[PDB]
């Protein structure tokens, strides 16, 4: 788990990620709703006209709306840049556990413990349809992503598929005569022909606390107080019980699908997050708190960001490192995209698969080191535990079909980091933090110990940068001597210019611009993490942070370039291009 | 560099 | 000069650019904030979004404001002190672009510095009530010397001018070279808050004569906020000599 | 009362939603183009308006034409600060106005957004809709900021006027 983000309030019963800014909103057991900035890690603004819980919360994918609703049975739809409550809908007649927009139509669901569904026209600010059925509480009900159904979890044991395609005919048709229907009193006892229930899904023991679709599958993940999580399938004419998750020892609070992977996130009252392979049903990784129970789960519609709600507060998190791995020189990127070894040439923008890299490897790869001189590439594989990380040597196939790359056998062999020392030789650090240089062979030709070292860099031919817990130290391999020392804490990238005169020193928060012989020219620091950074032809170090390309001049002038909505990892830059990868492994080109 | 000190005279004093 | 007081807020390859004249008061911070429109589309409800970090509020917010194309504005924010810690004010342009699909809707400021030297000013007490205050304040920052300097009489004239404070230990008791000094110095807040500093110094006679000033500055007072501002303002004066 | 029905109709954005909701709750609603229509009943003087608001947008004028029976009064509202779709307003005004169902159909023309400083004024509106072509229909053009609510109910009173003296 890679936590970018956490606070610290009361319960928070609700999450919604906003879709285009690094906000989100969380509701408080206490009645508070709060907006946070997840980049800046700022509070916003708070909203707190709620009389107790609020359990529903979510934000309108692109109007400046909200909808929260509470244990005071009010629905409110807030503007969140005029910073007020616009309406409050009533009707309900018990708490509202869950409240969602929909994605097209100007539609409020909300679920309520008084047994109902209920579907709000927000623009009329009108209660358009009441689903019944239910004999229980309503724990969730949620729109489809794409079609007019609506899945509902309830304590009644059960989950249920609706068929809203009723409603969504009687609302748009045009030619709806101005028939008088007076009728406020006509609670129609017999259910409402405009929503009818598709399915039933009978298979929990205990209440269904949270039901949710698949964004693109005909599929429903379902978590219940049986401290199960199971998988169904639907059809136009049936549903059924695919499979069941065994694991929480306590009730399951939420689960979701994981919006781009093959994988079910589902969090529990046992103060636990699993994740869990869609395909095997076994549990792949689990996170733990010591104290805290864990209530609500919220993804990122476009971002690789997962957001818990507990009882001490929320945390955003990643499960993934998405930073690819890749290697300039010259004119030709290399990187790694899922399976495959991709080259880019900058100057024709030809991206060739050129191989396909072993399967089976459970991690991504974390970094990668290009001997342009034998085309070979050194991958580094950082598992969970930092003794088992591995590292590939791959030699690249001269005649690379794009269409059919071909599958070299890589040499794998245990080490935190492999790089390119000599033409024919590479350093490996093993496990031990002792210095291997190896041969093209794999082969160990020297064994080097060295105190205090973390990581290392490629420094030029013959030299390494050895990273220890406060400085970075150039070292000669073949005298075994240290040449230079600079004080700097953490370095994560080490960004040669072109010409090896200057080297830029990317820590967390820190970048330094040392010259050849270590001598810093230059150190800024920078409140946002730093993640990229590239030379000019120029010798100005263009460098990204989260939200902006900056410049940094050798002399320590620096500045703001230009405001960037995802972070992205500058490979090379050219004259008024940048080059970059985002986050999807996609070559981009900035102006 | 931030140290909350914790000696005898600085709790009389706070007792004080 | 006005012009010393500029601080420029975006670059000239944002859409919108901006500059602040920042003026300090005694108990507020006036912002005047030069907005121009550098596109050729119309940006509606141009909002200045300010957030203030330490013991700072923003009075008013910014109202937003529609530029014409290349048109320019002015936008005035007051900010108001409360106490005497070292404050961050950061800021967003945001913009709405009638028609175009642009999907820049917001310019990141530069962070704008306040100064806790303008609240700081230099003290006088008894060496018996220096050593009284000394046991009894609750906060202590130790600041570890990090400085080029060589001379450690400059180096303490140095702290001097960079922290306002005043230096109770006599001329006498601080002449002669021997590689050694130790001074008391204080300082009191606009607030009328008290802060004291110890600076505890040495020259290396090991690694030469040449050999830069070592030491601890120990700073003591009441509050959190001003020993942790003080301790910042310190380090940052240090760092600034090295260059 | 009586029970009037009227149709309101013209381009996307235009603003009749807004009108519609203006009159009937007092209040703005923000709406996002009606991909559909409304239906409301909105009592002047004792009349009864049933107010049909159909979408605006190219896939819903051809559904139109299914709004055009028993019309009694035809409201349409332009965007008085889109000067591109003007003559498209025009066209489209035209085509229904051949409908041989709206042939005794009373038209009220909303010049809205009149709010906006680049807004066509309704003289300039009258002329580019050719409304002074009309022969034998009665229609009047009213000034309108659907978000204040201003002119909405000249515009109704002429209305209520004209269809009390048309029995």
């Amino acid at each position: 788990m890679l936590t970018k983000f956490e606070t610290k309030s009361a319960r928070v019963k609700g999450l919604s990620f906003h879709p285009k800014r690094p906000w989100i909103l969380t509701s408080l057991h206490n009645g508070v709703i709060q907006l946070w900035d997840y980049r800046m890690c700022t509070l916003i603004d708070k909203f707190d006209e709620h009389d107790g819980p609020v359990r529903g919360i979510d934000f309108h994918k692109q109007q400046p709306l909200f909808v929260s609703g509470g244990d005071d049975y009010k629905i409110k739809v807030w503007n969140y840049k005029l910073r007020r409550c616009l309406f409050t809908l009533l009707g309900h007649l018990d708490y509202i556990r869950t409240t969602f927009f929909h994605h097209e139509y100007p539609w409020i669901l909300s679920a309520s413990d008084d047994q109902t569904i209920r579907v709000w026209n927000w623009q009329s600010r009108t209660c358009v349809c009441v689903l019944t059925g239910h004999n229980h509480y309503v724990m969730c009900a949620q729109f489809h992503p794409s079609e007019d159904l609506v899945v509902s979890a309830s304590l009644d044991q059960t989950v249920r598929v609706w068929d809203i395609s009723g409603l969504r005919k009687k609302n748009l048709s045009p030619g709806a005569v101005e028939s008088d229907v007076r009728g406020i009193t006509g609670v129609d006892l017999f259910g409402t022909t405009d929503a009818v229930v598709k399915h039933v899904l009978e298979g929990h023991d205990r209440g269904v606390n949270w039901a949710a679709f698949h964004p693109t599958m005909p599929l429903i993940v379902s978590g219940a107080d049986d401290r199960q999580v199971k998988i169904w399938r639907m059809n136009e004419s049936k549903a059924w019980e695919v499979d069941t998750c065994r694991g929480h020892y306590n009730n399951v609070s939420c689960a979701v699908f994981h919006p781009r992977q093959e994988l079910i996130l589902s969090n529990s009252e046992d103060k636990s997050i699993r994740v869990w392979d869609m395909s095997k049903r076994t549990g792949v990784q689990t996170f733990r708190r010591d104290h805290d129970r864990f209530w609500v789960l919220a993804a990122h519609p476009n971002l690789n960001l997962f957001a818990a709600g507990h009882d001490g507060g929320m945390i955003v998190f990643k499960l993934e490192r998405e930073r690819p791995a890749y290697a300039v020189h010259g004119n030709m990127l290399h990187y790694v995209k899922d399976r495959f070894l991709r080259q880019l040439d900058f100057n024709s923008s030809k991206d060739v698969a050129v191989m396909q890299l072993r399967s089976g490897s459970k991690f991504p790869v974390f970094n990668m080191s290009y001997n342009p001189a034998e085309n070979a590439v050194l991958l580094c594989t950082r598992a969970s535990n930092l003794e088992n990380s591995t590292y590939d040597l791959y030699t690249i196939p001269k005649d690379a079909d794009s269409q059919n790359p071909d599958a070299p056998e890589g040499k794998r062999s245990s080490g935190l980091t492999a790089v390119w020392v000599a033409r024919n030789r590479f350093a490996v650090l093993d496990r031990m933090h002792s210095l291997l240089i190896k041969n093209l062979k794999n082969e160990i030709t020297k064994k080097i110990q060295v105190p205090n070292c973390d990581e290392i860099f490629y420094a030029g031919t013959g030299n390494l940068l050895l990273r220890d817990a406060d400085s970075i130290t150039l070292f000669d391999v073949q005298q075994k001597r240290t040449l230079a020392s600079v004080k700097i804490s953490k370095v994560k990238y080490v960004i040669w210019s072109a010409d090896m005169s200057h080297v830029a020193l990317l820590a967390k928060h820190a970048i330094v611009i040392c010259n050849r012989k270590l001598d810093a020219l230059c150190n800024i620091h920078e409140n946002i993490r730093v993640k990229s950074g590239a030379w000019d032809e120029s010798g100005v170090f263009i460098y990204t942070t989260s939200n902006h390309i900056k410049y940094a001049v050798t002399t320590g002038d620096h500045g703001i370039i230009r405001t960037l909505d995802l972070p992205i990892y500058v490979t090379r830059v050219k004259g008024n291009n940048v080059y970059c990868l985002d986050r999807e492994c996609r070559p981009r080109v900035l102006t | 560099g931030l140290v909350q000190r914790r000696t005898e005279a600085s709790r009389n004093a706070a007792d004080k | 000069s006005k012009l010393n007081k500029v601080t420029q807020l975006t670059g000239f390859s944002d859409p919108v650019y901006a500059e602040a004249y920042v003026h300090v008061n005694q108990y507020d911070i006036v912002l005047d904030v030069l907005v121009v429109n550098q596109t050729s589309d119309t940006l509606q409800n141009c909002t200045l979004e300010l957030a203030t970090l330490g013991d700072l509020k923003l009075v008013e917010k910014p109202s937003p404001l529609t530029l014409a194309p290349h048109d320019f504005a002015n936008i005035k924010a007051n900010v108001k002190v409360a106490s005497t810690e070292n404050g961050i004010i950061f800021g967003n342009i945001v913009y709405d672009v009638s028609g175009a699909a642009s999907d820049r809707n917001c310019v990141v400021l530069s962070d704008i510095h306040i100064d806790i030297m303008d609240y700081i000013q230099p003290a006088t007490c008894t060496d018996a009530e220096f050593r009284q205050m000394w046991a009894e304040f609750e906060w202590e920052n130790k600041v570890t010397v990090n400085t080029n300097m060589t001379d450690l009489n400059d180096y303490l004239q140095h702290i001097l001018k960079s922290t306002n404070m005043k230096c109770l230990t006599p001329e006498k008791a601080l002449s002669g070279y021997c590689g050694f000094m130790a001074a008391n110095l204080y300082a009191r807040s606009i607030f009328g808050e008290d802060a004291l500093a110890n600076v505890s110094i040495e020259k290396p006679v090991h690694q030469g004569p040449d050999a830069a000033v070592t030491g601890h500055i120990r700073i003591r007072a009441k509050s959190q906020g001003m020993a942790l501002s003080l301790g910042d303002k310190i380090n940052l004066s240090q760092k600034k000599t090295s260059l | 009362k009586k029970e009037m029905r009227i149709l309101m109709v013209g381009l996307d954005a235009a603003g009749k939603t807004t009108i519609l909701y203006k009159l009937k709750l007092g209040e703005i609603v923000t709406t996002i183009p009606t991909i559909g229509f409304n239906v409301e009943t909105v009592e002047y003087k004792n009349i009864s308006f049933t107010v049909w608001d159909v979408g605006g947008q190219d896939k819903i004028r051809p559904l139109w034409r299914h709004y055009f029976q028993n019309t009694q009064g035809l409201i349409f509202v332009v965007d008085s600060n889109d000067r591109e779709r003007v003559n498209e307003a025009r066209e489209e005004l035209m085509r229904m106005l051949a409908e041989d169902e709206l042939r005794d159909a009373v038209l009220l023309v909303f010049a809205n957004k009149q709010d906006l400083p680049n807004a066509m004024n309704a003289a300039e509106i009258t002329d580019k809709l050719g409304l002074h072509s009309l022969r034998h229909r009665n229609w009047y053009i009213q000034a309108t900021c659907a978000t204040s609510g201003d002119g909405l109910y000249e515009g109704l009173d002429w209305l209520s006027n004209q269809l009390r003296n048309q029995k």
